[PDB]
């Protein structure tokens, strides 16, 4: 019943995931990347109070709190081995060093940053369902969403791939010092057993809880406690029985992401050995998409 | 594979793999012939009479 | 005297079809779809059914009885769904199709993709490359049928018979031969009732 | 049979104190298919089963004669909701839809997008 | 009159404009059904 | 240094070969389900008709180059070649080939063309265009001199992969410095300018158009040292 | 290069190209060898031997004798006179740019 709320909540909420985003994406540290994240995700999480859906609200907090915390822990692992610097810039090679980290932080990240087939695409999924329409700087909040929910793959892979799979950049020291053929043992690790494993179990428990959370509320029986409100928002009934209007509409987002990830992943800065191999493999999986997609929908 | 939505929303719906049952092939000549079209019949009717209902429906809830 | 429901059906599938049997196809799908609507079945609102008479139930050696009454079965799924329970539902669809099935139709897909990728950018399309293209897409789409073959055949059918038994046993050869013979209303088909079901 | 698709297969009415007993959440309370959810909780109170089994069966196993109608009523009542049933047949046909006015009111200000021009 | 007043005025609006779509959608069908049946009758 | 010999209950190189997957070392031991164990093992792919069918049906010894020096056909009667590109050229090529299927293929496949399209124009604009395209256009395939006009025919890869020839006079040709375009094309340098060399461009300055040439691409030393070009 | 159920009998052999002196002449599309046209400018703003070189100018002059010879070889075999009246027209405009060019 707040007109002020109305008004403020969206705008906000919006104008903060953009910031939040687009910041972190051009970070550089792995904590302060992971701070602007959360801005980003704090604003989500305002936006989607703000369409009025409290169960999207809760699954849009365990997914971001979750993920959030397990992408913290392994860049916790990362910035002690790299001996308290957080910034990547001095980071490179580090996925043999820290194996469980890479695929932990891969897992983690992935799910954080809302990207297809993943656990974490159907918050935004839901948030950009319920979003309202009303509002008069309806065409900013859109826009600033819009921003704000495809900047997470820049920083996603930013932190990932400079962290692990760059050329090594770190001081010749942290790389020495592990690459001693005397240190070769069973209990060879740059980190530590019991981290792993509180690491491992933590997303193990995570998906679990989020599974349960989902059946709970995004299934066709609807079986969440009361939440104690009167307010009931038409949200879900473009959840259950979508149009074709708005159908194609979220294609525009998910192209936009896909788009994105192909600059983000064939697009070179740097001379190699492998720039004209790189845009022919380009060339073959466009060509090889082309033709599966035909074959996929028309000759079977 | 149990969440195609993405998939459907950003490709579109590819072409499906058959699956069909033989339970037609028990009966066979003008009997069958006969009981095919009855069938085609039925299942036309049957979709136009899920439309019609659900325009019709709307006032059912008072 | 009363306007025909069949007559009236038809008119109104003629007028809606439109609506809610249309999709956005691109200029091949329309091609094809316009293919397929010429070489369609036409929707005869009424057929006539006063020219096959019937067979005598005596005729049949007990195991065309029970195919017979398997398509009885059938019949009256179609038109009542409240007839049958959600178990034997499941026993007179087709069984739905697996990870096998979908990851060989993708798996089909992805090497033709891969061939014809590489012919284009090696341009080497001549008659034996087409010949041998054209070849293994028929022989894939004849695969593609063999696991639905296979279900049917081998899950659903015993399955199938034990049902038909069951059932006869419950109401009698006779009252599925009638169900079987086209000349059974319709009307009554829908409005009818099952004994085994608890509803 | 033959009832509408808010009534159940009992035909019964549950009362106020009896939603409340079956207490119901507020967001199915406020549509029109508390008769057929009601049934559909009882069954999954007397058998109640796992969040995985829900999620991977697709005909909710036991409870299936109760979420046939339940399922039925939640498509009903989310089509006439976001009014889909109009919206969908202006997007297949706009041109005929104006011809033959499903809804005026609707069709005044519908406007398909540029991109989708099918 | 100010306040939420004006948000509370547009939802209900919304909810009467949704509402009176569907009333003319069940118009539409059973005019529909009218013209068929007609037609049929006059053949 | 090593000391993991000293306890029996240490890690072992037999331990460590799941690794082998993931970390790269020469090869100790063929598995039983290793391609080159299932084919020398299996006798259906000793018999001739296999044999027959790798000898014929793959890649042809002839495209394999067989020298270090390489003589292109002459472009004209009395021209001589300087200047040819081998794998960017080629990359190029069939690049802009997808032009001719991949388009015609989307108009007549994509339910909403005009969406692709839309798609396709802000991706062309930003991280495309200077990506490939412009590059591509300013790519020389090859190069060769007509000494009777005194001219430089320069082929390059149009629209759709194909090929045409220009010629330009050697009294036009300029040097450009790289600091002279690096700010106005920082972007093309920044994304697409990695193949070519960039302290290696070219210019005619009757038409303006520049040259690029691959790093990795042949010159003649004959043509470099021919006084028309010096 | 690389084909499949194909034979690349036809194709050239690199040791040819790796050879000196192999006598293959290249044929490409859109291929133009000859500076003819380029320099051919029916309308200057200012003398053409200010804007243009002794190379250009023989290029655009031998052209048009070219054209101009081809065009008198239609009149020898042309009759109506009607249709001769273009072949004529076209003469002299060739003629009066030659006779510019040749001047400059
Ligand atoms: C091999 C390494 C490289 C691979 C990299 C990835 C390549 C991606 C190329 C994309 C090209 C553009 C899109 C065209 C294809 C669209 C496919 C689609 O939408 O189907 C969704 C479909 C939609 O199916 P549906 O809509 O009929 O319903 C699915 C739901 N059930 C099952 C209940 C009916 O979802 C799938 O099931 C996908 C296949 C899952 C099983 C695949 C097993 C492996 C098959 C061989 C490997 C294939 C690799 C290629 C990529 C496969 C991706 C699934
Ligand atoms: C030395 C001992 C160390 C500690 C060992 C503890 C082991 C714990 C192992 C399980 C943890 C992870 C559970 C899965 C993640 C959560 C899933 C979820 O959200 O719940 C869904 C489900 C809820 O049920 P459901 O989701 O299947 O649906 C229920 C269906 N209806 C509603 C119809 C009834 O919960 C679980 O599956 C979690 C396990 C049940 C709860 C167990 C609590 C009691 C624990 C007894 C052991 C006590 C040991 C004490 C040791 C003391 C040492 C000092
Ligand atoms: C508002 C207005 C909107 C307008 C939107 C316009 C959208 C449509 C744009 C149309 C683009 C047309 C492109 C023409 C391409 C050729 C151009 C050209 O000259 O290049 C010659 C080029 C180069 O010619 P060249 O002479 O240099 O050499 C010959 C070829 N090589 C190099 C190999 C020796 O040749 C080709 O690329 C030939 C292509 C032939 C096939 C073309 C059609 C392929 C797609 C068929 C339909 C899709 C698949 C269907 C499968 C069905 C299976 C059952
Ligand atoms: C009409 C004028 C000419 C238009 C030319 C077409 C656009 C330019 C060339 C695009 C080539 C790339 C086609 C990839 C097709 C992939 C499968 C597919 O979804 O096709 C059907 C769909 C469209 O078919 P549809 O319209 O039937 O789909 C239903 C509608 N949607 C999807 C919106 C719900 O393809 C596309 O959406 C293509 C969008 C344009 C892409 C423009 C270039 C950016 C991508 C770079 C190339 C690599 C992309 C790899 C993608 C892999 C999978 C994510
Ligand atoms: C005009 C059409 C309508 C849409 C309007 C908007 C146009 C597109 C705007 C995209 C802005 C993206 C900003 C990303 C910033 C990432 C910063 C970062 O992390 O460092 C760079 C990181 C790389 O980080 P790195 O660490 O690997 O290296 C950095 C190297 N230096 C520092 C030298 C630059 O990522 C990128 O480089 C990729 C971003 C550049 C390419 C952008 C391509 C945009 C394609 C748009 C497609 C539109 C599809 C059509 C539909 C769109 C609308 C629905
Ligand atoms: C009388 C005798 C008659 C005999 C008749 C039968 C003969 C045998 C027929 C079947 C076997 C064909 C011959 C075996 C080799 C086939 C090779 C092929 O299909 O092309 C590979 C091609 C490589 O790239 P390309 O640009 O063509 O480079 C040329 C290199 N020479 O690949 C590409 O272009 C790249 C495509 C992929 C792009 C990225 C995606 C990666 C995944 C692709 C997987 C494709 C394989 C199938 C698996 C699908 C599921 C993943
Ligand atoms: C409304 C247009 C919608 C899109 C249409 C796409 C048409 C594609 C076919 C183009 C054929 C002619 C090309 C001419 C080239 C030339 O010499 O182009 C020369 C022109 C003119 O020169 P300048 O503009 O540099 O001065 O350059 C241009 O930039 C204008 C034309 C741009 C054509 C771009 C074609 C590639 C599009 C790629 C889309 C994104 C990638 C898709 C996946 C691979």
């Amino acid at each position: 019943l707040s007109k002020y709320a109305y008004f403020i909540l969206p705008l906000i909420g919006s104008v903060t995931a953009f910031y939040g985003g687009l910041v972190s994406a051009f970070q550089s540290d792995t904590k302060k990347t992971l701070a602007y994240s959360t801005i980003s995700h704090c604003g989500f999480l305002m936006v989607s109070y703000s369409t009025g859906v409290l169960e999207f609200v809760i699954l849009y907090l365990y997914v971001h709190g979750f993920f959030k915390a397990a992408t913290f822990l392994c860049v916790g692992n990362v910035n002690r081995f790299n001996r308290n610097i957080q910034d990547f810039k001095r980071m490179g090679g580090f996925y043999k060093y820290l194996p469980f980290e890479c695929l932990a932080s891969f897992v983690c990240m992935i799910n954080l940053s809302g990207l297809p087939l993943t656990l974490g695409f159907y918050i935004k999924h839901l948030l950009f369902i319920g979003l309202v329409e009303s509002y008069t700087l309806y065409p900013l909040i859109f826009s600033s969403l819009i921003l704000g929910a495809i900047a997470g793959v820049f920083y996603s892979y930013r932190l990932f791939y400079s962290i692990f799979f760059d050329t090594k950049k770190g001081k010749k020291a942290i790389y020495l010092q592990a690459s001693r053929i005397i240190l070769n043992s069973k209990f060879y690790s740059n980190t530590s057993l019991a981290s792993n494993l509180s690491i491992t179990f933590l997303v193990l428990i995570s998906y679990t809880v989020i599974l349960y959370l989902y059946c709970t509320t995004l299934n066709n029986y609807y079986s969440l406690s009361d939440l104690k409100s009167i307010y009931i928002n038409n949200a879900y009934s473009y959840f259950y029985k979508p149009d074709y209007n708005f159908l194609n509409a979220v294609s525009i987002l998910n192209w936009f992401v896909i788009i994105l990830l192909i600059s983000v992943i064939y697009l070179n800065w740097r001379w190699s050995y492998y720039y004209t191999k790189s845009i022919d493999s380009l060339s073959k999986f466009i060509l090889f998409s082309f033709f599966f997609f035909i074959f996929s929908k028309y000759i079977l | 594979y149990l969440e195609p939505s993405y998939f459907h929303e950003t490709f579109g719906h590819m072409s499906q793999p058959p699956k069909y049952d033989l339970i037609d092939s028990n009966i066979n000549g003008v009997e069958k012939k006969l009981n095919k079209q009855i069938l085609h019949r039925e299942h036309n009717e049957h979709k136009l009479d899920g439309f019609v209902s659900m325009f019709k429906g709307s006032d059912v809830a008072k | 005297s009363n306007v025909d429901q069949h007559e009236l059906k038809a008119e109104m599938i003629k007028e809606l079809s439109h609506y809610y049997d249309h999709h956005d196809l691109s200029l091949f799908g329309k091609v094809q779809h316009f293919v397929e609507h010429l070489l369609e079945e036409k929707h005869h609102a009424k057929i006539n059914t006063s020219n096959f008479d019937q067979k005598k139930l005596e005729n049949f050696s007990e195991s065309k009885q029970i195919s017979r009454t398997v398509f009885a079965l059938k019949k009256i799924k179609t038109f009542n769904h409240d007839f049958f329970t959600s178990e034997e539902e499941m026993i007179l669809e087709p069984l739905p199709l697996g990870i096998l099935t979908y990851g060989l139709k993708y798996a089909f897909a992805g090497v033709d993709a891969a061939l014809l990728t590489y012919f284009w950018r090696n341009w080497n399309f001549n008659v034996r490359t087409i010949g041998l293209l054209g070849g293994l897409v028929g022989i894939q789409m004849a695969t593609l049928h063999i696991p639905n073959l296979v279900n049917e055949v081998v899950i659903q059918t015993p399955r199938r018979r034990a049902l038909a038994k069951k059932y006869i046993s419950a109401y009698g050869p006779q009252f599925f031969h009638d169900i079987v013979n086209p000349k059974y209303d319709i009307e009554h088909l829908r409005h009818l009732q099952n004994k085994l079901n608890p509803y | 049979g033959h009832g509408a698709w808010n009534e159940n297969q009992q035909h019964y009415k549950y009362s106020k104190e009896e939603i409340e007993a079956y207490q119901v959440p507020m967001r199915i309370k406020a549509g029109p298919c508390v008769d057929t959810y009601i049934p559909l909780k009882k069954c999954f109170q007397e058998n109640p089963t796992s969040f995985a089994a829900k999620m991977l069966d697709g005909r909710k196993g036991k409870c299936a004669k109760e979420f046939k109608y339940y399922n039925t009523c939640l498509n009903h009542w989310q089509t006439y909701e976001n009014n889909s049933h109009v919206t969908n047949a202006y997007w297949a046909d706009t041109s005929k839809a104006n011809a033959d006015g499903i809804s005026n009111t609707y069709g005044g200000s519908f406007r398909k997008g540029l991109a989708w021009l099918n | 009159k100010n306040g939420i007043r004006d948000v509370i005025d547009s939802l209900n609006a919304d909810a009467g404009k949704r509402k009176l779509i569907n009333l003319e959608a069940k118009n539409f069908i059973e005019r529909v059904e009218k013209e068929c049946e007609q037609r049929i009758l006059k053949k | 240094g090593d000391i993991r010999h000293k306890f029996s209950n240490e890690i072992t190189d037999d331990d460590y070969d799941y690794q082998r997957a993931m970390h790269v070392k020469p090869p100790k031991e063929e598995s039983l389900f290793q391609l080159t164990n299932i084919l020398s093992s299996v006798p259906v792919f000793k018999t001739r008709f296999f044999l027959d069918f790798i000898a014929r049906n793959l890649d042809t010894n002839s495209a394999v180059s067989t020298s270090d020096f390489v003589a292109p056909p002459r472009v004209h009667e009395n021209s001589f070649f300087v200047y040819h590109s081998r794998e960017l050229g080629n990359v190029i090529r069939k690049y802009r080939s997808l032009e001719s299927i991949v388009l015609p293929g989307a108009l007549l496949t994509f339910t909403y063309p005009l969406f692709a399209a839309f798609v396709a124009i802000p991706s062309y604009y930003f991280m495309f265009n200077a990506k490939i395209y412009e590059m591509s256009r300013r790519f020389v395939v090859r190069m060769d001199v007509l000494p009777h006009l005194e001219m430089i025919s320069v082929q390059r890869i149009g629209a759709f992969g194909i090929l045409y020839t220009k010629l330009h006079r050697i009294q036009d040709l300029e040097y450009v410095p790289f600091d002279q375009v690096k700010e106005q094309e920082n972007y093309l340098w920044a994304i697409g300018g990695h193949g070519v060399d960039n302290q290696l461009i070219f210019k005619d300055r009757s038409t303006g158009e520049f040259f690029y040439f691959e790093r990795q691409g042949v010159w003649d030393a004959k043509g470099l040292n021919h006084p028309l070009l010096n | 290069m690389s084909g499949l159920l194909r034979n690349f009998e036809k194709l050239v052999c690199q040791s040819q190209l790796s050879k000196a002196g192999h006598k293959l002449l290249l044929r490409s599309p859109n291929s133009t060898l000859h500076p003819t046209a380029f320099y051919y400018k029916r309308n200057s703003s200012q003398r053409l031997a200010n804007e243009m070189d002794v190379f250009q100018l023989g290029l655009a002059a031998a052209a048009l004798t070219r054209q101009a010879n081809n065009y008198a070889q239609l009149l020898d075999q042309v009759d109506k006179e009607a249709v001769r009246e273009e072949v004529q027209e076209r003469i002299t405009q060739n003629h009066s740019d030659l006779n510019v060019y040749f001047g400059e």
